[PDB]
């Protein structure tokens, strides 16, 4: 909340008084991890130094599924608060594309959202393929919008992916899903991820590998046998503090979403 | 029993298992007035002041 | 800093607006030009760059010059939006102008686009004011002032004890501060009527 | 709780698990007061110091 | 063409082309009677067209 002041009704009128609020919000930590048993005479006799090659994978893989979980609510923790892409339409901070004449004017759709929430785009991030698509479209003229008029021609090279002077940011990792979305803006400062244990990877020479109910599928001291595991712990949260312009948490979010076209 | 005692969450105490705290406030900057920077600023010295205009 | 914040707001929904405005103090700045008649409808031409225009001639006729602007949340977003019947850009050059490229510092007619992020702006009131700000006077006679009290009372309408702050293991901080307001309207060679002439002028919504 | 602990049935006897338990308990703060009121006249004319005595 | 190999996650990096596209591009005009492959405000039918290229 915020206090009030008063006017005072003269010299020796009677003061007035007020009280301010707070509230909470919480993160939790989450974790994903996997195993990579391999055969140590299979480590030995191949040429390729196979822990070292596997690792960037895993760095890899583990990133790949906090996108998804983080963006598109895609595996999500129960824990974890609504997904960018999922919280931005419950909000209202949506826009279908060609509702207005040109993308330009759905992206600047989204820029007032925002910023009658309070709130300011400072970047964002869109689908494969994006630029491309936008160097392929026309005003109703049958002109290119892309580029000042003076740069339309087929014969020149395109410019450095943006709009507005934004960067594009095309999501090449394939965890985006088209038809939920084409572009996501947002204040990234708003945007938070906890790391609770960074990526730590241990290798075992000891132990088994079991089954769901208790049977030894490998054993790694009997069959000669390694395995490398790796654990990450990590928490997400999306913070909107209490804005001037909306105080009401229902509609108010500091990113905003612009989505597919319906079908007939 | 002999086997499967394990430790869960729910056997330790609130001291055992605290929640972190961050103790900055979560809150945008307060926003500056319009009339005190764009009105002109004037020092008065009593509760009234007068000025002559041509009618 | 949150009482510096919530003294600033009442000064500005005084002085714009004329929400709980002082008896003592003269028209606010939105119902001033309103009954003065320097008042637009917005669309009532073919864009808004029109209104603007006929809000800067409505002085004009008055003998004064704008000078600057303020307006409603949100208003640079939707003239980068914005396109002719053609869907052409409007609010910056079409031959320089495409989706590429970075959108201008928020202006009109070569003044800044001062958007009000404060919760004070009714945009069911008002989209823009423009003015001659050098006409626009706040007089300061004290400075924001803090005081804490830790023996005393907080007192009824009646003479009845709320609060005691001895009895009841309290203290209290008092906030004030003391300022005047003034919109001089010198007389002009071209509108003598008092009743019409106004040093600002503003863009009201569309219907009812 | 408190933890268990067995005999092992000879060399390579299978040995047994165990778990602890703890829980919270809760102590608030209440508070207790009196004022005393005294004329300045009496603090002043007291040949025995008033406060430092009623203390 | 150049979308769909980016949604395979190729850039593309060059053409090869049918005989005459780059006349067949010259000669290249929308539904309104402009052209395409140079700007309309900046070419008309007396100035040399551009070096073959293509994006």
């Amino acid at each position: 909340s915020l206090p009030d002041a008063y006017w005072v009704d003269g010299d020796t009128g009677l003061k007035q008084t007020t009280k301010n609020i707070w509230s909470n919000v919480f993160m939790t930590a989450e974790e994903l991890a996997v195993i990579v048993p391999i055969p140590d005479a299979l480590i030995a006799d191949s040429d390729l130094p196979l822990w070292d090659e596997v690792k960037p994978l895993l760095v890899e893989a583990i990133g790949k599924k906090v996108d998804d979980a983080g963006i598109f609510g895609n595996d999500k923790p129960a824990s974890w608060p609504a997904a960018l892409i999922p919280g931005a339409i419950a909000a209202g901070n949506s826009v279908t594309l060609g509702t207005g004449d040109d993308i330009g004017v759905d992206v600047a759709t989204l820029g007032e959202q925002l910023a009658l929430d309070g709130f300011s785009i400072n970047g964002f991030i869109s689908r494969p393929g994006l630029h491309w698509s936008l160097v392929g479209l026309r005003n109703a003229q049958g002109q290119p919008i892309y580029t000042p008029p003076l740069s339309t021609g087929l014969n020149g090279a395109p410019p450095t992916p943006a709009l507005y002077g934004f960067p594009l940011n095309e999501v090449t990792s394939g965890v985006w899903d088209a038809d939920e979305a084409i572009l996501l803006g947002a204040d990234w400062s708003k945007v938070v991820i906890g790391i609770r244990q960074d990526i730590t990877f241990d290798l075992f020479s000891e132990g088994v590998i079991s089954d769901s109910d208790g049977k030894v599928v490998l054993n790694l001291m009997q069959q000669d046998s390694k395995a490398l595991r790796v654990v990450f712990r990590v928490g997400f949260q999306v913070a909107n503090p209490m804005t001037r312009l909306n105080p009401n948490e229902a509609t108010r979010y500091p990113a905003g979403v612009i989505i597919p076209a319906g079908g007939g | 029993a002999g086997f499967a005692n394990i430790q869960g969450r729910a056997d330790l105490s609130d001291v055992h298992l605290p929640d972190q705290v961050i103790k900055d406030v979560l809150q945008t900057a307060p926003e500056a007035s319009v009339l005190l920077n764009r009105a002109r600023k004037v020092r008065m010295s009593s509760k009234k002041t007068k000025q002559p205009v041509l009618a």
